[PDB]
């Protein structure tokens, strides 16, 4: 309790120090790591063989007796020490099986927990970036050219914040809608981590 | 056959090749040519 | 018949264990391919404490290595004493975990704890009574300690009676090696206090002051620094493995030094350290081991003794000596430092008697201390974490392998009610 | 089994890879027809039935020239003909060419040969995208490659060693534009960036190496001998290993904060080699030296937040930590607060070797620092007003317009980059 | 003096009988030009079981090698061992069975069946004594199944009580090399039920695995299968021509393994299967073998034992060995394994030792589980032929050869059976 204490210190000091919001900071960015991290593994666990690699070892050793364990020697017979790769295709291990979201966090509130989100219309920050798009799009139907003096300097608003992060990518939407069949069949529901 | 034969040779260039690289290794190793605790030299342990 | 299993962790783990191996076979005159070569009989007496009897006359060690990458181990094994090692006990990833301790404990180290487990059920069930394990690591790196804490963990939970022995290499006081080093040294030191019965404490800054001072090295590299370790390693359960005049089994030493169950940390130290230059000219007495024994510089710790009191203190000696010098040595000892040593404790010292030294040495002993020093370690690792946790640097790593952020909370509590017990005891008077 | 899949885009990207690929055909034997006369190439060959070795590195670019220049030298039985891939039409320093219209054929050849070369590995410890911020093929076919390999391979370690534009010098005229664009690109998909520039690599050369005519070939060698020196752990082995993995969660204390001045020493040619001691301590206070920055920013101004220290050869751990001691008790060195420990060392015990023809001088021990530092900002404040200076006209504008490009995009790139400002503004701060 | 009659079926079935009569050969010390270099009185003591003696010291297998296509047998006769073979014991026609089932048991098979019989009959009154017949062929082919079931249906009727041993190769589960595998095995397996007494299921793959896994071989051809086959085939009679501490024929393990009559389908597997590099590495004990005998691993049925539930299962030790070691061995794997193992059967694993090792092994065991495991093959090949006969497809060549549409349903009914009886008596429950 007292280190959440002086984490609202601590960002509410360095925000108004910097002037960008607490949200939008270098700490908060947690989460968003977090949440890539799931999204790469389900990605990389929802793919057919081909996308997988059309390795001959790995499509058919492997998959012989649905062992699907294959022995790779790191030398000579003389080293006898091999890695067991151990890989079920279609099936998240039990380590990974659990998704994490953060349900007390103040300021991960608005976005609802983060966590997967697999729907595409829900990868990201859809409400963000649509805001953002708007007000750009006023902008540019009104004729309000931004950049109109040096001496005024950008917002500075991230990634996020403008709703181009990492998860808010157009491949992102696009691949997940490839794979999504898959995706629901390793991942039913989104867990809504909020509530 | 001759296989055999050529497996054999095959697997005594890979010793030698290991025993080449552990003596690289022991070398990288040891810094001083006497045992640091119980003042005696060292060698590589070969015996084999 | 009370066999030990040994254990490597990471890198730093793996590569003092392996130079531990080579210690420990020479001391059991076993040669690289495994073969006896020792001509003499207490060393086949109890050779079973380490090694197991293969298909020929081979003795392979009971050690079990631990990865996530693949380069230690082939090193290890390409190694002089790599052989030895049967490879079904090297359990390895292909992706190391980044320095991560969350990587190494819940993520690539929870696959691969399931193998190491089974071979370490393997190689625990063939034993006919199991003295214990023993796990060498380091504080501060990823695959290290996070799977030594996990393997620790596991192992707790299966052999709850058994005894339980880590040496884990701290991270140094000025240098630091690795820049998240205190979150994986608090995390693994939560781990280690809840879990492990019995854990030395090793410092490379420590080991680097002892090998330029007294013994006086140049160009000092860890396989020096790992020989060192290694003869502590050995000397710590040489009672097991050879007669002795007054035995001492690692169960007795840990009911001989911890006083209360959280205080099983120790600074261990080796002697006699003697520099080439002045061997022939030192004496090699029991008066000179005890004296050299107590110096400060001697502990392979970087706490200094004088800054804290010792809660106690065991000695294993080893070589045709006399038991009166000893007992002595240690009290006269004890009556000139009596303002180091704890009052409420009578007899400060655990003094074990060993009759085979190791070779080249007529007279060794190995120092184990708990003292309160230990509390300024703890100390300085708490400032480091609390500095980088304040602002969460190289916190995003941890929370993305799937920590809850008061984990490391939990840790660093736990590490700080370590340190308050340590003071406590330090400062406490009898009656 | 430890290996690293090399991507080369722009003619920057493929000019250094012709050094990277030089040094590590030297470093490991491996001759330029392709079979050398253990298993240390994995990680940048793969060794084929008949004994050739294959390097695991794919040359893309829009133009053919370049290409063909590797297609025809030396270096033409050891590549894969299908690896190196060519355009037809050159992006013309237009990111909305390189990364809007001609860029997505080539792209998704790319990822077909990735794909395939990926297939190939057993472990993968990353990619090295070694690209020319500045360039519409570097900037935007490297962006978009950069982004298909986010989002499809994932959690891959991608380290991309960028090159933006020097302070003053300059060799384009819409290099700010299309450095900028790259950038707001390129914040959110590399794992590990690591800065480089031009003009600092020339002085390097200048002073060092006493050249006073420094050219491409002696930059990209000495970035050769920096990328080197950062795989060593991967391919030798040594005390103190650091991997791919590591470098990351060493060195990233934030997602964003990934980029990372890299200097290397010594910088010494053969006339004024053996003539100083070069120990363990004078080299590394060298690497600290502001000079030895492969990036025109001066350490002073900022602080040190991690520095990752690559020891080449004969080093010993005690030596690397006495002079890592003495720079933190130095002065001028100065580390953030919250970062106490800030050092990452790394030693190897194979010293660098030398590519005959070049300057380096052979030394016995090597220092690669690469450092994450709130200094390095100051060079992104500098293409922040270069960016908005010729955007207030909207010179060069209808160019990148005509190429499916937008006013939202330079507005949104340029407010990327003052975020980046405030980032390191922020993290410099209490 | 209890011979047995070799039979070889299609190419598959006499490339395995050509590497099963070379490994017997080299056992008993029998170079390719049939005399005999072996130097062992053991050896050439039951050397009657496979052999007969010609006008000099040449010794001719008792074996009879099946095919409508000559090319397979001139290349058997092209293999090392190809002039041991009598010659008038290849029966050959013109042109092969398309993998026709009904090309080789009706149409093709019917001329050469005669000629098949003759040289059997001629074989066989040659015995002084007759075990039995053992039939080494490949389901899914059409010379093979065909003229291997219409075989052993004429030796049914002929000898009913000798007995009669299969060795077929199952079409394996994922990758099938002919399109027609599902309908000739479904019309083979019919035949097995009702005239084999004792039948060994093989997989092409299940082999792959166990020299990719256990084996580690990197290109592993035909000819490594064959030889792991042919391994298992000398292993289950060596207790015929060795004599063993506690014997036991091929009767003998058929008594012991099949509870009823329609439940001789059997899965095989060899120990000790080693890798090169862990060769020296390998501790070789009775324990050791049998750890490696219960693994599904090391079973040659692609079908793992783990699903099923073992109704019986003899164990074939070769070796100077311990009889209370391989007795305590089986007794603890059953209470271990309780749950894999049948309740209402108090022991369900028949013990054999031999006294002969194989050549270059100190210790070997052959494994044959009587699992209703193998009842998921069965279904996996119904779910192919069932798939296939809705369509119809290529149904239209058997049809032209005089067969009934019917065979193909009598036959699946009858392997559904076979299913059910397998599932009756996995889940059967004591009183
Ligand atoms: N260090 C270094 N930088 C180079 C070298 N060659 C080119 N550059 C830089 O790379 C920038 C442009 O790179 P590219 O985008 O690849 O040029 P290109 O291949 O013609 O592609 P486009 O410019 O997009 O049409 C220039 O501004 C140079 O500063 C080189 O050999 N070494
Ligand atoms: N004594 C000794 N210490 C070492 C050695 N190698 C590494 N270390 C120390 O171990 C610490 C942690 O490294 P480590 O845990 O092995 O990294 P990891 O393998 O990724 O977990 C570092 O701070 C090093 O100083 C060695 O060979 N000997
Ligand atoms: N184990 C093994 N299997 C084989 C060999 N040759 C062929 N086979 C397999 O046996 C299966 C059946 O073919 P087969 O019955 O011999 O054809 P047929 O003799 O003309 O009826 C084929 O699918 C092959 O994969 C061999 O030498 N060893």
């Amino acid at each position: 309790e007292q280190q959440q204490a002086k984490w609202d210190e601590v960002s509410s000091t360095l925000a108004y120090r910097v002037g960008r919001a607490p949200t939008e900071l270098a700490m908060q960015r947690g989460p968003a790591w977090r949440t890539r991290a799931e999204l790469t593994e389900l990605l990389y666990r929802a793919q057919p063989r081909d996308a997988r690699g059309s390795n001959p070892d790995e499509v058919w050793t492997a998959s012989l007796r649905d062992a699907w364990e294959r022995i790779l020697p790191l030398g000579s017979i003389f080293s006898g020490l091999a890695i067991k790769i151990r890989d079920r295709p279609g099936e998240l291990p039990a380590t990974r099986a659990a998704r994490v979201g953060r349900p007390l966090d103040p300021l991960l509130a608005p976005l609802g927990g983060g966590g997967t989100t697999l729907s595409p219309a829900t990868l990201g920050h859809p409400a963000a970036a649509a805001a953002h798009a708007q007000h750009v799009a006023t902008l540019a139907a009104n004729g309000v050219m931004l950049g109109a003096t040096t001496n005024k300097p950008p917002l500075g608003r991230s990634l996020s914040a403008r709703g181009r992060a990492w998860e808010d990518s157009e491949m992102l939407k696009q691949r997940v809608a490839e794979y999504g069949t898959r995706l629901r069949a390793l991942a039913p529901h989104d867990p809504d981590f909020g509530a | 056959s001759s296989g055999g034969q050529q497996l054999a040779a095959k697997d005594t260039a890979v010793k030698e090749a290991r025993q080449a690289r552990a003596v690289n290794l022991y070398s990288k190793s040891h810094s001083v040519s006497h045992n640091i605790i119980t003042g005696e030299p060292i060698k590589f342990p070969t015996a084999g | 018949m009370r066999e030990i299993v040994h254990i490597q962790g990471g890198q730093c783990g793996n590569q003092i264990g392996a130079k531990f191996w080579e210690v420990v076979s020479d001391e059991h005159g076993i040669d690289p391919t495994g073969t006896y070569h020792g001509d003499s009989d207490l060393q086949l007496e109890r050779i079973n404490v380490y090694f197991n009897e293969a298909t020929g006359g081979r003795y392979v060690p009971r050690a079990i290595l631990m990865d996530l990458e693949p380069g230690t181990m082939d090193s290890v094994r390409s190694g002089p004493y790599g052989q030895i090692f049967r490879p079904d006990n090297f359990v390895f990833g292909q992706t190391g975990a980044g320095n991560n301790w969350a990587k190494g404990h819940y993520t690539e180290g929870a696959e691969l704890i399931d193998s190491v487990l089974d071979v370490v059920r393997k190689e625990a069930e063939s034993c006919d009574c199991l003295q214990g394990f023993q796990v060498c690591h380091s504080l501060g790196g990823g695959t290290g300690s996070g799977m030594g804490t996990l393997l620790i963990s596991k192992i707790r939970e299966e052999y709850p009676d058994r005894m339980m022995l880590t040496f884990s290499v701290v991270p140094s006081p000025k240098v630091s090696d690795t820049v998240v080093e205190p979150y994986n040294a608090t995390l693994s030191v939560h781990q280690l206090v809840e879990n492990a019965d019995e854990c030395m404490v090793l410092d490379n800054e420590a080991l680097y002051d002892i090998c330029f001072r007294t013994l006086k090295l140049t160009t000092p590299t860890f396989g020096d620094l790992n020989h060192l370790i290694s003869a502590v390693m050995s000397g710590i359960t040489c009672c097991l493995r050879f007669p002795g005049q007054l035995n001492a089994d690692l169960r007795k030493l840990a009911v001989n030094l911890i006083p209360f169950p959280r205080l099983h940390f120790f600074m261990v130290g080796f002697t006699p350290l003697t520099s080439r230059g002045s061997q022939q000219y030192r004496a090699l007495t029991v008066p000179e081991l005890t004296q050299q024994m107590w110096d400060a510089k001697n502990m392979m710790c970087a706490a200094d003794p004088r800054h804290g009191r010792y809660l106690t203190a065991s000695a294993l000696f080893r070589g045709r000596m006399s038991t009166k010098e000893v007992d002595e040595q240690m009290l006269n000892v004890q009556n000139k430092n009596s303002s180091y040593f704890v009052e409420w404790i009578p007899n400060n010292v655990k003094s074990s008697v060993c009759d085979i030294p190791p070779k080249g040495l007529k007279m060794s002993a190995t120092f184990i201390g708990n003292s309160t020093a230990i509390q300024e370690m703890f100390k300085r690792v708490s400032e480091q974490f609390t500095a980088m946790f304040r602002r969460k640097a190289f916190l995003h790593w941890y929370t993305g392998e799937g920590m809850d952020e008061m984990e490391f909370t939990e840790a660093e509590s736990n590490m700080n009610d370590l340190v308050s017990e340590y003071q406590q005891y330090q400062d406490a008077s009898a009656e | 089994m430890r290996e690293v899949i090399s991507i080369h885009i722009g003619q920057a990207g493929i000019q250094v890879g012709n050094a990277c690929w030089e040094l590590y055909c030297l470093e490991h034997g491996i001759q330029p027809d392709g079979q050398m006369p253990d298993d240390a190439f994995n990680t940048f060959f793969s060794e084929t039935g008949a004994g050739k070795h294959v390097p695991r590195c794919i040359f893309l670019d829009l133009e053919p020239t370049v290409v063909d220049e590797v297609r025809t030298g030396t270096y033409r039985q050891l590549f894969h003909p299908e690896q190196l891939i060519s355009g037809k039409e050159d992006a013309a320093n237009n990111f909305a060419r390189g990364h809007y219209t001609i860029g997505k054929e080539i792209v998704d050849l790319a990822l077909d040969r990735i794909r395939k070369l990926a297939d190939n590995c057993t472990g993968l410890q990353g990619f090295l995208v070694f690209n020319a911020v500045g360039g519409g093929t570097g900037s935007g076919l490297g962006s978009l490659l950069l982004e298909r390999l986010s989002v499809d391979y994932g959690k891959k370690s991608k380290l991309g060693f960028t090159v933006y534009p020097s302070p003053q010098v300059s060799t384009a005229v819409v290099e700010p534009y299309n450095s900028v664009l790259s950038t707001h690109s390129l914040l959110e998909h590399t794992d590990v960036a690591v800065m480089l520039d031009n003009e600092a690599i020339y002085d390097i050369c200048r002073r060092s190496l006493d050249i006073e005519r420094p050219t491409y070939t002696n930059l990209n060698r000495l970035i050769a001998q920096v990328i080197s020196s950062l795989t060593a752990s991967l391919r030798f082995d040594g005390a103190l290993n650091v991997d791919i993995t590591e470098f990351q969660t060493n060195l990233v204390p934030y997602p964003r904060i990934h980029f990372m001045l890299s200097s290397y020493a010594p910088i010494i040619s053969a006339e004024k080699a053996y003539h100083e001691q070069l120990s363990v301590a004078e080299i590394t206070n060298a690497a600290f030296e502001p000079a030895s920055m492969m990036v025109k920013c001066d350490p002073r101004h900022g602080k040190y937040m991690a520095c990752c220290l690559m020891y080449r050869g004969d080093v010993v751990p005690k030596d690397v930590n006495a002079s890592v001691a003495t720079i933190k008790t130095k002065r001028t060195i100065q580390f953030v607060d919250w970062c106490p420990t800030g050092f990452k060392c790394g030693i190897n015990y194979q010293p660098p070797t030398v590519v005959p023809g070049g300057d380096l001088a052979k030394v016995q021990r090597a220092v690669c620092m690469i450092s994450n530092s709130t200094a390095i900002g100051e060079i992104f404040s500098r293409l922040d007003h270069k960016f908005d200076l010729m955007y207030a006209k909207r010179a060069f504008v209808h160019w990148y317009v005509g190429e499916g490009m937008e006013e939202g995009e330079f507005s949104e790139a340029r407010e990327d980059l003052a975020a980046l400002e405030k980032d390191f503004e922020e993290v410099g701060a209490e």
